[PDB]
């Protein structure tokens, strides 16, 4: 067990269109 | 529109960029549910039990891409039982709709989902289910004499009430031939 | 915008 | 016997209190189930505005 | 015939209910309008006057007094169980 | 209408499909459920239980 990480990034979508 | 929809949903469109758009109804690799997103990630890795793959260095250029303005919108409070009791996709409000035109909508069609003899414990769940986010304290109440009339001894009490239920027209009946009885009785003791 | 950190195993 | 007759007065008497109390429990509880959905038809529903930023779980 | 028997069932169990009184008397006077002009006229009256008079009041006490008919039918039954009882206790 | 007698055929290498039996239990009234809706509409799954 060893902390190793990966970044997500996320962005909207305005009216869902 | 609303349209009911079979829990768990996952929804996973590869973009050509290297982008991900995702909707689902379960959290995974810290996305949001729910509300649909745009997804990148910059080292290959598994979500929704499929792999997500860090994409191939650009070269920035002139965009066109659209940018639409924001909306909020405010949906009816039961729209979840007004989209099931329909079995296919319905209108629920406009854009630009009040308060209360939004209301006299499906408030005729929801008052006439009344309690009936046949289904008091599956009804009684439903009321609960409703009532959750308004008044907690009632539900868990309403929860309790739900599973009470279902599962206590073997259903005998639901049963019981059931049947009373469907009784109500012959005790009535009954009743009155016993009023009948009494006052004629009554009558025949006095001087 | 939302920057996060996915936590991945290495045994 | 006037034991006997007693006994049968005071059951004849707490079977009809048992009934009458039971009238009351089931005709109170169809008043109040049926009125608290009248309140949760008219109450204020959830809004939507798709702002993901909003809905981070850290 | 057929025409007829054929939505019936399902229109003649959209009956009166005491949560929309008034949204449903509107209903019938706009089905009543070209059959029975009189009658129209009179029952959007009654439904004005549950609605608009004072604040609504009388919409108010009658969807009340509707919802309450279990609660008072108990009581009712519980009053003959003494008044019986009272009477057939005076009689020598 | 009138169903004709076919032409001899010479038989060659087949490559139909061959699909799975299955049975399948509805609803005892699915007739009503089907009328008082007046659109094609849901009315179970292949592996549901009564
Ligand atoms: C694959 O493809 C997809 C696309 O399909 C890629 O996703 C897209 O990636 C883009 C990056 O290249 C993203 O653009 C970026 O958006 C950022 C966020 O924008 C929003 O917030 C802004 C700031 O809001 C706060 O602060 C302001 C004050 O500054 C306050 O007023 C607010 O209340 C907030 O507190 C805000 O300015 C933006 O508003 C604009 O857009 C919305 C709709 O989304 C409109 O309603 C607004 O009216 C407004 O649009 C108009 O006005 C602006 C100018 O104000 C004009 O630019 C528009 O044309 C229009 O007229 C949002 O609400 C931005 O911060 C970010 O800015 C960068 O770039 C600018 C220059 O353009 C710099 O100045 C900045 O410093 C910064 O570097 C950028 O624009 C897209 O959102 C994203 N698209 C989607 C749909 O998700 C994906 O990356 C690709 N993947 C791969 C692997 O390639
Ligand atoms: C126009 O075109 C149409 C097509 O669009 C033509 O119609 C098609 O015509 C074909 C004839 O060329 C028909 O094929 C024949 O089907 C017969 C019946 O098959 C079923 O029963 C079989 C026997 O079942 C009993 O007995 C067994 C034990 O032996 C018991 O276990 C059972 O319980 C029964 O009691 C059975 O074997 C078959 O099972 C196979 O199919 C079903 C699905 O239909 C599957 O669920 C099964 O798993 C199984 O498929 C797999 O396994 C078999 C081997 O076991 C493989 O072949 C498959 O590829 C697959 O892996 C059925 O339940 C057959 O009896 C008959 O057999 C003849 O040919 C074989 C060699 O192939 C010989 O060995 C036999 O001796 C015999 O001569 C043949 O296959 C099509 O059914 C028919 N299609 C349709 C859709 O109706 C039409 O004729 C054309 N018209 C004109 C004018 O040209
Ligand atoms: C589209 O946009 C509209 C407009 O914003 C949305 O409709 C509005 O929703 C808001 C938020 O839910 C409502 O706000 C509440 O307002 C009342 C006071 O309302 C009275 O005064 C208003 C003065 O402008 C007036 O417009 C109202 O008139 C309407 O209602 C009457 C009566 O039914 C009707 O006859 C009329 O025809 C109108 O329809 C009315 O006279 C206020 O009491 C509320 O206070 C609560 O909230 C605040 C803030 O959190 C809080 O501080 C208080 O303690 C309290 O909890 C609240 O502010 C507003 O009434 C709605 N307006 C209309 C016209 O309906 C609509 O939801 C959007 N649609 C969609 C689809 O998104
Ligand atoms: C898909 O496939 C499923 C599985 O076959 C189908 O569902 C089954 O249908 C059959 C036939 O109609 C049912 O058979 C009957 O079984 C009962 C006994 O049931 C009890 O014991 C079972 C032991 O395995 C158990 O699975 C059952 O559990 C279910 O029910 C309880 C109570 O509601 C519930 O709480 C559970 O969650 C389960 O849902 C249960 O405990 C038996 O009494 C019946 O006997 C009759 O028939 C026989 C044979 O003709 C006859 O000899 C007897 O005299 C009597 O007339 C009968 O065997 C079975 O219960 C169903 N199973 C389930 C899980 O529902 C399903 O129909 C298929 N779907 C589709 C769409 O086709
Ligand atoms: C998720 O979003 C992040 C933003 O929060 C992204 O990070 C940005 O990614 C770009 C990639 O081009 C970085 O640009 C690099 O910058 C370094 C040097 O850094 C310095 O100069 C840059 C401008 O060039 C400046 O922004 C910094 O503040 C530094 O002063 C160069 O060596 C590279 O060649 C390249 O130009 C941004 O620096 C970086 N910004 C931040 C705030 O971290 C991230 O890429 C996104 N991740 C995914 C998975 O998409
Ligand atoms: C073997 C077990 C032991 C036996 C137990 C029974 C003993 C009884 C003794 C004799 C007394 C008989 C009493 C008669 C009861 C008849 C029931 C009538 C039911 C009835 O008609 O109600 C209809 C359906 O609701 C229903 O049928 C729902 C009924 C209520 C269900 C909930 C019961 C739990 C109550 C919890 C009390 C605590 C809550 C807080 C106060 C709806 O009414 P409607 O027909 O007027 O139409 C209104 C519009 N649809
Ligand atoms: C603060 C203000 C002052 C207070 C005023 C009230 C004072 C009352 C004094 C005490 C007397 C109490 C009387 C009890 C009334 C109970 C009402 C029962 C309502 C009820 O159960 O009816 C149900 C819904 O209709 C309804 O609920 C509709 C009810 C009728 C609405 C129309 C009223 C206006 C009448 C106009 C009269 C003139 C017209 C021409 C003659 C349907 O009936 P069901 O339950 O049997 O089911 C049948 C199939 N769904
Ligand atoms: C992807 O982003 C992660 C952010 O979690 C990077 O993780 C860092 O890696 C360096 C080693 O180069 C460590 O010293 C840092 O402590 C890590 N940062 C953290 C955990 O916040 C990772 O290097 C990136 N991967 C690639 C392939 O670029
Ligand atoms: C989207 O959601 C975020 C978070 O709720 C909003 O950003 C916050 O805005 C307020 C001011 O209204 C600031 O005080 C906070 O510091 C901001 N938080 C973060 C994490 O940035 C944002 O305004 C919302 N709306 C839009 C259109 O982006
Ligand atoms: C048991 C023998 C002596 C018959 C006596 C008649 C009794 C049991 C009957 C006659 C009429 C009945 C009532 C008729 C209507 C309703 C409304 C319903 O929503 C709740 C029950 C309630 C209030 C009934 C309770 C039982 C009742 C009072
Ligand atoms: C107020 C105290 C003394 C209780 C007395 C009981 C009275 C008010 C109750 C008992 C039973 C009730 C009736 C029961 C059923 C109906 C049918 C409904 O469609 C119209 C009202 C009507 C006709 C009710 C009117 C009020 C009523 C007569």
């Amino acid at each position: 067990p060893v902390p190793k990480y990966v970044e997500v990034n996320m962005t909207s979508i305005p009216q869902g269109v | 529109w609303a349209e009911a929809v079979k829990e768990p949903f996952v929804q996973v469109n590869p973009l050509k960029n290297g982008s991900y758009l995702v909707l689902a109804s379960s959290t995974d690799c810290q996305i949001p549910p729910y509300v649909p997103s745009i997804v990148t990630v910059n080292e290959t890795t598994s979500c929704f039990g499929l792999d997500f793959k860090r994409p191939l260095v650009a070269e920035e250029r002139l965009s066109f891409e659209p940018r639409l303005p924001n909306l909020q919108l405010r949906l009816p409070h039961l729209v979840g039982i007004i989209a099931k009791i329909k079995g296919i996709k319905i209108e629920v409000t406009s854009s630009g709709e009040s308060i209360k035109e939004q209301i006299e909508r499906a408030k005729a069609e929801l008052l006439r989902l009344d309690i009936h003899e046949g289904d008091t414990p599956a009804w009684i769940q439903q009321l609960a289910a409703a009532t959750k986010d308004v008044w907690p304290a009632a539900a868990s109440a309403l929860q309790g004499i739900g599973n009470f009339l279902s599962g206590t001894a073997q259903g005998i009490f639901g049963t019981a009430f059931s049947l009373l239920g469907y009784l109500k027209p012959i005790l009535i009946g009954v009743g009155v031939i016993l009023l009948v009885i009494l006052i004629f009785k009554i009558v025949s003791w006095i001087p | 915008s939302l920057r996060m950190q996915h936590p991945v195993p290495k045994y | 016997y006037t034991c006997c007759a007693t006994s049968s007065r005071v059951l004849a008497w707490i079977f009809l209190v048992c009934i009458l109390l039971i009238i009351v429990l089931v005709s109170c509880f169809v008043t109040i189930s049926r009125i608290q959905w009248n309140k949760d038809i008219q109450v204020l529903g959830p809004v939507i505005d798709w702002n993901v930023t909003q809905r981070a779980v850290y």
